[PDB]
């Protein structure tokens, strides 16, 4: 990715040999910059509404004779709006895009009748996922605001349109902005983007209302819909390290039909449960996560003493052996994200929007045995512990039983 | 302009076919399997399904847990999946874990222990799979699908199989299928990413060169299926959201009319309400579910076989009480195609589909499962510009002409799962397949 | 490179346009068929039918050619 | 009796020639 | 509930004589179709007892 | 006829300096003629409501101009069947007769001719 | 539009009920106007002479006729019955409109008490209008000439039908092509049909439209114009005359309510901004 500049506006293109071009706008604009909770989930889903000079009718209509397709995300970080589109198509989804920032026409009722209920959809289908809701549970836990503000727009605190037309005064400029053109010419990128994007507002950085502080502590949504525990960790040092021992403990299985030989993932025998230790880095505050679904409390009960043994046995002793498989199964996580669009966007949108260069992952840091067992101590001694319950929260374990 | 897909063989009879983007550092090499579900009868019926469980279970050198260990140390991942008529079994790893991984393929698939200890364990796994395919409506809905559309017939036999089979499957009749089956002539290794093609046919020379071939070669994609219009309704008054599938005989891979079926579902397309444009897509039965809320979705697909498919819709709606509208007016929308299509549906349909069958293929797995799907079903891949103009021979004339022919007045395959009170009768259904007024 | 779309908005009516009619122009023509056909058929017995229509057709127009004979006709 | 993938035997209704 | 809704067909002579749900402001020009229907019960009367005598 | 239709014409009268010089004192003396005003009604009050696209129209109005919209019928009702016409506060001023709906309705049949126009794009 | 539409064809049926009834007297009246009547239908080419004499039964209007015409007059208003009950049936998922045009679903009134002792006030009112033309001068409404026995070798010098028929009747007279002027007056009453199209208003009704209600005024006072031009002598200068109301009748519903109804909407818009 040739990372340039094109009247003001960061943009990151990287030509390739495919027929098809994604085209993603990376705002920063994500849900640790919300003024208000869920503004930037809304602000996501009202971008392609109607523009002053495209309405979302013609404009859905048309990308459908272009057989592009539009890709929408939110993270805690960012808002991602991605096009897929063929390669000679290029100006006009540079162009649509230009007229998404500029010229998004707020009105009440696409509020209403569209956004709110999309985004009600969009929320409740991710919460079908019990692991979803605990990790959304411990990150609100951990950090209370900026970090701890929820990603998704929620029923129960409505965000108004003087909220999101407010925020998209904020986010929608040219301080918050990044183009990233995966198989897209980064000359012809620099000039489409210079001439569509050179009448936005200048606007500010947009900044975390508070710095980011850590707390412990419990969460304990009850639902009916499936059972899940998060032990998240505060990282008040966000270090490389940790998605090391992320994916060194592991969780997922390696294979099909198996259950792994990671040691999160050894946890899990006998029950019909899943493990995945996470690691998240948010710049300036880091979360690692253990997160156990599974449809017995008494099994998940049981799989969490284990999860948090095999964290003190890592405090304790990491081999050689282990170490490379956490090397080889972290390159392997790096380049696959890289690789993902979705993911590639956000990656790139970091080292553009803040300046926080990716990491390649022909670069990642082989770590040996001495710091990974130095990191796992850290964390099984970590003072502030969240344990986000979700389901049968009664039979589930709490922060001081783990 | 994608890159060539490079194609060897071996001496065995084994293709060697790749996809090299060296843009990415990450590779997928596989084995795809002209051999699936379809090729067993109806007693050793869930065998091919067994095997994939058996095929990780350990093999002549590495045990289980040597297995697992393996590719945890390679750092990718293994998958595979067996479908009717298509076994899968891929590495996703990094560039350089290539010989690795394809070693541990070739050993998983040519030394496979089937110990009778992991035949009794994986027994009691497979048991419990019959009973938790149960959630995933889809496939529930699919599976019944293809039992009625092709009643008694081997493309109706599910996957899993019954479970009296899962209960007296042997390692002697699960060896014997993937004797019969998994062989060189019938596999194809496919490579995408960062793989070199000469190095893959070396590592293909070095690890696949000892594989049977079958005694009577016949080219890949090689197949007699006779449709059963019919209907099952599993109705159940407890589940929230109705599923119907309806489909008509489709078209093989193989077809005259493959693009044209694909164009034609294209026009029906998709719809979901969840997404935010799903409301203000072109499709005219789109325009009639959105503004009326009559379904939460509806997913158009052209399913193909060797030798025939199902072309048809798989709704989901809430709408209880409207499911006779819902399926009228898909129904309606159908017949358009044979009644009222024109150049207006069929470019627009086109220019959709034009873009569709290259945006599918975004990354290294899906582009080798695009190459060992073309490659095992056709015989070759199919370059993007011979793609394009078989889409661009498809007119309007020719839609209406498959739709004549193929769905319009035509029995149906209809599946209802779920509150479909509301659903009519077969007969009811059926007769909206034609217009009176044409 | 591509810059728009291409297209025009074709003249429609009442959500007709003439492509969709065209391809029903077939079938009118044959519904207007079974209308004559089926509208000569009730009207078959009307003697002005017989007389100006169905006694003029080729071979067959012999079969509404029918004389009562002047012997058994009071009227 | 059990399984609804097993369609029960049509065999005596079904036509050979009907598609 | 009261009869005149749960019984089917006093529920239709309801939803048309009793409860039918009216503007609150027709003038006097709305009285026509009633008249009309005074017509037409009259003529029935009239006309069937006329046709009793008629040839 | 549409709203847009109305609005749309009505739009090429006011450019048109002639057109304008001749047809705003007529339509003025229309509006006091017509009389909606004497029962408080705004002209908006008065388009026909009872069609898909002005319902939609009218469940866009934010909820305040919804239930003065209400309350406006409500009491041009009970004048009509009283045979009173509105007195003092409640007969509407000229500066009060604010088209509140139109650009509600302007835009759910912007996007209805959209739709039925784009229902009938050809590719070229 | 579709209870104004039945309500068309109630209409049509009425004209026709009432008519076959006019023709039961079979008196000098009854007989030419079944004559004419059944005569309508030889406009209708080359089959028409033929459906006239099915229509008499006969080579005249006679017994045959006469028969036919109690059979139908007697049926014909339960039909219409039928259709009265249909008309209501579909404006019921409507409701009434009201004169201000606008919504009532804000406002709504049990139809009874409220409608039943309103409409008892004109069952009351007409039933003392009844009074006086049943009982005090019950022939004021009918021609003298059906106290004369049908004659079928004679028509009576003064031809003047029901006094509501005389509207169309001018019509017919106007016209004079045979085929011309059946369609004209069977076209005057399906003209109605085409009010839901032709009326270009966004506002329902004539309470707020000045233009309107002068056009509709002149409208009423043509249809009784020619009313009244359906029962002079067909003479000079009411000939002339009739052709212009029977213009002016058409051009309402072809020009001028189109016409109007799109200027009004101009003027709403414009002179409220
Ligand atoms: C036949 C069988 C007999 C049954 C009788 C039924 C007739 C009743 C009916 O419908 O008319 C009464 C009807 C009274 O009805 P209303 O409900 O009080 O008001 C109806 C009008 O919309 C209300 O109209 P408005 O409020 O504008 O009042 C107008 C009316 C004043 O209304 C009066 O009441 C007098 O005055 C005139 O228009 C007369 C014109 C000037 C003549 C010089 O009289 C009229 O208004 C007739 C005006 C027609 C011209
Ligand atoms: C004869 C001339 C007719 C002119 C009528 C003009 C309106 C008028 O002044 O009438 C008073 C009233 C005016 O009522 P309105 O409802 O417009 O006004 C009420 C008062 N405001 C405006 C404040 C709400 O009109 C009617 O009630 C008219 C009913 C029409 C009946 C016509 C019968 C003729 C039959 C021919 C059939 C074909
Ligand atoms: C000709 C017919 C006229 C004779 C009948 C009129 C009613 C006689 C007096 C009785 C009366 O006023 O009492 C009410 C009966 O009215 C009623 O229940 C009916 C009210 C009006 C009678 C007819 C309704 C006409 C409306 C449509 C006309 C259709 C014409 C078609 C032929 C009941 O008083 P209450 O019920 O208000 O309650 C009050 C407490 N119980
Ligand atoms: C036998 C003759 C008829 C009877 C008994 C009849 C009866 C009625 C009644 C009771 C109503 C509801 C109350 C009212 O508005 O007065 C009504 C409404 C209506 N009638 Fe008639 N009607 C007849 C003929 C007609 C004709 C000939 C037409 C149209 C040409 C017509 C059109 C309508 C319409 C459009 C309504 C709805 C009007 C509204 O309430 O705004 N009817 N009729
Ligand atoms: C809309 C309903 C009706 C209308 C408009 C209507 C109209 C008429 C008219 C105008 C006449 C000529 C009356 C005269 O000048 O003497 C008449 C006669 C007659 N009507 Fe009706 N009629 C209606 C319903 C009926 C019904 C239901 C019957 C049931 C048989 C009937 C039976 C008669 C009979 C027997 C005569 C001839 C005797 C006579 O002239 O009085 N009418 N009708
Ligand atoms: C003897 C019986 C006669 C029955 C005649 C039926 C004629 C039906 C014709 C018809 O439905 O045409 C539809 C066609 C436009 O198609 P669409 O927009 O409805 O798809 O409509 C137009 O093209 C106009
Ligand atoms: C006995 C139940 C059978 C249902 C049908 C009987 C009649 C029926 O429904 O009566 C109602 C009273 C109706 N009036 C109204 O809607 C009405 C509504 C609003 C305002 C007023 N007045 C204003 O001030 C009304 O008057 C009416 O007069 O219509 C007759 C014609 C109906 O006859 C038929 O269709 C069948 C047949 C006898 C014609
Ligand atoms: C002499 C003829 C014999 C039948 C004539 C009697 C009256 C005509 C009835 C036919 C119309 C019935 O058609 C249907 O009936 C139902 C049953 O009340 C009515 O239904 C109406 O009232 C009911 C309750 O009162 C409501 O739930 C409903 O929302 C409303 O539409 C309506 O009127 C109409 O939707
Ligand atoms: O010449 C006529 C004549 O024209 C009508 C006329 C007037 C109304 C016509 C009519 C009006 C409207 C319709 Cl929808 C149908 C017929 C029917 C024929 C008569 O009723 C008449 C009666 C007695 C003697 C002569 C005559």
């Amino acid at each position: 990715f040739s990372t340039a500049e094109a009247a003001g506006v960061k943009v990151a293109a990287q030509d390739g040999q495919s027929p098809i071009s994604d085209l993603s706008v990376v705002l920063r604009g994500g849900s640790r910059y919300a003024t208000v909770p869920g503004v930037s989930h809304i602000l996501e889903k009202f971008a392609f509404q109607n523009t002053v000079p495209k309405s979302a009718l013609r404009f859905v209509r048309e990308l459908e004779l272009f057989g592009g397709k539009l890709y929408t995300h939110t993270t805690r970080e960012h808002i991602v709006l991605r096009t897929q589109f063929l390669k000679q198509d290029l100006p006009y989804f540079v162009d649509a895009f230009a007229n998404v920032l500029k010229e998004t026409k707020f009105q009440q009722f696409e509020l209403t009748e569209r956004v709110a209920p999309v985004a009600e959809l969009d929320l409740l289908k991710r919460e079908s996922d019990p692991a979803f809701t605990a990790l959304e549970a411990a990150h609100e836990v951990a950090f209370r605001t900026g970090l701890g503000n929820s990603v998704y727009a929620q029923g129960y605190s409505p965000v108004t349109l003087e909220d999101v037309k407010e925020f998209a005064r904020q986010v929608y400029a040219k301080q918050n902005v990044a183009v990233v053109g995966n198989n897209v010419v980064p000359a012809d990128l620099q000039q489409l983007v210079g001439t569509a994007f050179a009448d936005l507002q200048e606007g500010s950085k947009v900044t975390q209302a508070g710095t980011t502080t850590l707390h412990g502590g419990e969460a304990r949504v009850r639902t009916s819909t499936g059972n899940a525990l998060t032990i998240a960790l505060p990282i008040a040092e966000p270090k490389p390290v940790y998605h090391a021992l992320a994916s060194f403990l592991g969780g997922p299985a390696s294979m099909p039909w198996s259950v792994g030989a990671s040691p999160l993932a050894q946890a899990t025998v006998g029950t019909h449960t899943s493990v995945k230790a996470t690691y998240h880095n948010y710049g300036d505050a880091g979360l690692f996560a253990i997160t156990i679904k599974g449809d017995s409390p008494a099994e998940i009960s049981q799989v969490a003493h284990k999860a948090v043994q095999a964290l003190k046995d890592t405090g304790a002793e990491v081999t050689e052996e282990q170490a490379a498989r956490a090397y080889a199964k972290s390159k392997f996580a790096a380049a696959e994200a890289f690789e993902n669009p979705d993911s590639s966007a956000s990656v790139i949108g970091m080292e553009l929007l803040s300046g926080v260069s990716r990491i390649a992952p022909e670069n990642v840091q082989k770590f040996t045995p001495a710091e990974l067992s130095e990191a796992a101590a850290q964390l099984s001694a970590s003072a502030k512990p969240v344990v986000a319950a979700v389901g049968q929260v009664h039979a589930l374990p709490f922060a001081d039983e783990l | 302009v994608s890159p060539k897909t490079r194609t060897s063989n071996l001496k065995n009879g084994l293709t060697i076919a790749s996809e090299s983007n060296p843009l990415v550092q990450t590779a997928t090499v596989g084995v795809w399997i002209d051999a699936g579900s379809r090729n067993e009868n109806a007693y050793n019926n869930g065998t091919a399904h067994f095997f994939e469980h058996l095929a990780f279970k350990g093999t002549d050198k590495r045990s289980q847990h040597q297995l697992e260990l393996d590719i945890e140390n390679m750092g990718g991942h293994l998958n595979a999946y067996t479908s009717r008529e298509s076994t899968v079994y891929y590495a996703k790893s990094f560039k350089d874990d290539v010989p690795k991984s394809v070693e541990i393929l070739a050993d998983i698939l040519q030394h496979s222990k089937l110990a009778e200890s992991a035949i009794d364990r994986e027994r009691e796994v497979i048991t419990r799979e019959l009973e938790e395919v149960n959630k995933q409506y889809e496939e529930v809905v699919f599976d019944h699908l293809h039992a009625t559309a092709f009643m008694n017939q081997p493309l109706g036999r599910t996957i899993l199989g019954p479970r009296e089979n899962i209960q007296t499957i042997t390692n002697t009749e699960l060896r014997k299928f993937i004797t019969e089956n998994y062989t060189a002539d019938r596999m194809v290794l496919v490579g995408a990413g960062a793989v070199d093609h000469d190095a893959l046919v070396e590592l293909a020379e070095k690890y696949f060169s000892h594989l049977p071939s079958s005694q009577s070669p016949v080219p890949l994609g090689t197949p007699i299926p006779n449709f059963v219009g019919s209907e099952v309704r599993l109705r159940d008054d407890t589940m929230p959201v109705a599923h119907i599938a309806i489909a008509v005989e489709g078209v093989s891979w193989t077809s005259e009319d493959y693009y044209t079926a694909l164009v034609a579902q294209a026009i029906i397309g998709n719809y979901d309400r969840a997404v935010g444009t799903s409301r203000h897509q072109g499709s005219r039965l789109s325009n009639i579910v959105s503004e009326n809320n009559l379904a939460n979705s509806f997913q158009s697909f052209s399913t193909s076989y060797s030798d025939t498919g199902l072309w048809g819709i798989y709704l989901t709606s809430e709408n209880t009480t409207q499911i006779d509208d819902l399926v009228h007016f898909t129904l309606k929308e159908w017949n358009r195609l044979s009644t009222s299509v024109s150049n207006l549906q069929v470019e627009r349909a086109k220019s959709q589909l034009k873009a569709g069958l290259l945006l599918s293929l975004d990354g290294t797995t899906y582009v080798a499962e695009d190459i060992g799907r073309q490659l095992t079903t056709l015989g070759r891949r199919v370059t993007p510009a011979e793609v394009e103009a078989k889409l661009e021979a498809v007119t309007e004339h020719d839609v209406r002409a498959w739709a004549q022919k193929t769905l319009y007045d035509k029995d149906i395959a209809l599946v209802g799962l779920g509150p479909i009170e509301g659903l009519y009768d077969y007969n009811r259904i059926r007769n909206d397949m034609s217009m009176m007024r044409w | 490179y591509v810059k728009k779309p291409s297209y025009k908005i074709v003249p429609h009516f009442l959500g007709f346009n003439i492509p969709t009619v065209s391809k029903w122009i077939p079938i009118f023509g044959i519904w207007g068929a079974a209308a004559g056909i089926g509208a000569l058929f009730l009207i078959e017995g009307v003697p002005r039918t017989r007389q100006d229509i169905l006694s003029k057709i080729p071979i067959i127009g012999e079969h509404w050619i029918r004389e009562i004979p002047a012997s058994d006709n009071p009227f | 009796g059990k399984s609804t993938y097993k369609i029960p035997d049509f065999t005596p209704y079904l036509k050979k020639d009907r598609n | 509930m009261a009869l005149r809704k749960k019984n089917s067909l006093l529920n239709m002579a309801n939803s048309y004589v009793l409860d039918s749900p009216q503007p609150s402001n027709l003038n006097y020009f709305w009285n026509f179709g009633s008249l009309l229907a005074l017509c037409l019960v009259i003529q029935l009367a009239t006309g069937i007892t006329l046709a009793m005598h008629y040839t | 006829a549409s709203i847009t239709s109305v609005v749309k014409t009505s739009e090429l009268i006011l450019k048109s300096p002639l057109l304008s010089k001749i047809v705003v004192p007529l339509a003025k003396t229309y509006v006091k003629f017509s009389g909606y005003r004497q029962l408080g009604f705004k002209m908006n009050d008065l388009i026909i409501e009872e069609t898909p696209n002005m319902q939609l129209a009218l469940r866009r109005l934010p909820p305040t101009e919804s239930y003065d919209r209400v309350y406006r019928l409500i009491r041009a009702t009970q004048f009509s069947l009283s045979h009173k016409l509105a007195t003092g506060n409640d007969i509407t001023k000229p500066e009060e007769d604010d088209h509140y709906l139109i650009p509600y309705i302007l835009d759910v049949e912007a996007e209805a001719f959209e739709k039925d126009a784009l229902d009938n794009l050809e590719v070229v | 539009v579709l209870p104004w539409s039945i309500g068309v064809i109630i209409f049509l049926l009425l004209i026709i009920t009432a008519f076959m009834g006019y023709v039961l007297v079979f008196g000098q009246m009854s007989l030419w106007g079944a004559t004419v009547i059944c005569n309508l239908v030889s406009a209708i080419p080359w089959l028409g002479e033929d459906i006239v004499h099915f229509l008499w039964g006969g080579f005249s209007v006679g017994n045959p006729t006469l028969q036919r015409f109690f059979a139908l007059h007697y049926l014909m208003p339960f039909v219409l019955a039928v259709f009265a009950l249909l008309h209501l049936i579909a404006l019921h998922t409507a409701g009434s409109s009201n004169p201000l045009g606008i919504t009532s679903n804000v406002d709504k009134l049990s139809m009874h008490p409220y409608y039943s002792f309103k409409d008892l006030i004109t069952v009351f009112a007409f039933l003392l209008m009844f009074t006086l033309f049943v009982f005090f001068s019950p022939d004021k409404l009918g021609h003298p000439d059906n106290y004369i026995p049908a004659n079928p070798m004679v028509t009576p010098a003064s031809i003047v039908p029901e006094w509501y028929l005389l509207p169309f009747y001018a019509i017919l007279r106007a016209i004079p092509d045979k085929l011309g002027g059946v369609i004209a007056m069977v076209a005057a009453i399906l003209i109605l049909l085409i009010l839901p199209i032709v009326d270009r208003s966004i506002i329902r009704g004539n309470a707020f439209k000045p233009i309107s209600k002068l056009l509709f005024g002149f409208f009423i006072c043509n249809f009784l114009l020619l009313g009244v031009l359906g029962q002079v002598h067909i003479e000079p200068p009411f000939i002339v005359l009739g052709q212009i109301c029977t213009i002016f009748y058409f051009s309402y519903f072809l020009i001028l309510l189109p016409m109007v109804s799109t200027i009004e909407n101009i003027f709403f818009y414009i002179g409220s901004l």
